[PDB]
């Protein structure tokens, strides 16, 4: 418990980096957040609104 | 088109090439596909309606 | 007549595998 | 009546419903299928996950 301000640091890192691998799974309004959905499913023009 | 018929399709392989190739449709709009890579997926179900 | 269902009911949601990780 | 003008004329409609879920598929295309090589760096596709 004395030790907080360590593990405090290491849990803020810990955090940062796993909000940003599960923004990987957002859409952020494209049909699949999986690159190799759009690419499998569509055609250039189409696509790369996406 | 107020009672319209699904007929469910499964456990089958489809080319759809046989059905956008044909100069007998009048309109063929998809939408999150396209034709050229119906012939390269897969699909848990289909239903034609 | 009624029974308390206790933590009963619980099913896999999906056909996916997922292991030592808690999902919501 | 046959002898309606072309917006007024019957056409046939097929709506084709695609859906591939957190399961099997049971519809797929023409494409080949080929042999496992496991161990080697390799590209690949199961049931159109490239
Ligand atoms: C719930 O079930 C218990 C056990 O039978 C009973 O005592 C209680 O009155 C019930 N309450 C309601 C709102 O059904």
């Amino acid at each position: 418990s004395a030790l907080g301000k360590l593990q405090d640091v290491v849990n803020q890192n810990a955090q940062a980096l796993n909000t940003l691998v599960k923004q990987l799974s957002s859409n952020f309004g494209a049909i699949s957040s999986v690159l190799n959905d759009i690419l499998s499913r569509l055609d250039k023009v189409e696509a790369e609104v996406q | 088109v107020y009672a319209w018929n699904r007929k469910r399709i499964s456990n089958c392989v489809a080319d759809y090439s046989v059905l956008y190739n044909s100069a007998s449709f009048s309109t063929f709009k998809c939408y999150g596909v396209s034709p050229t890579k119906l012939n390269d997926l897969c699909f848990t179900n289909v239903y034609a309606d | 007549a009624y029974t308390n269902s206790f933590t009963r009911g619980v099913y896999y949601p999906d056909k996916v595998f997922r292991s030592s990780v808690l999902h919501s | 009546q046959p002898t309606n003008g072309v917006g007024y004329q019957p056409y046939r409609v097929v709506v084709l419903s695609f859906e591939l879920l957190h399961a099997p598929a049971t519809v797929c295309g023409p494409k080949k299928s080929t042999n496992l090589v496991k161990n080697k760096c390799v590209n690949f596709n199961f049931n159109g996950l490239t």
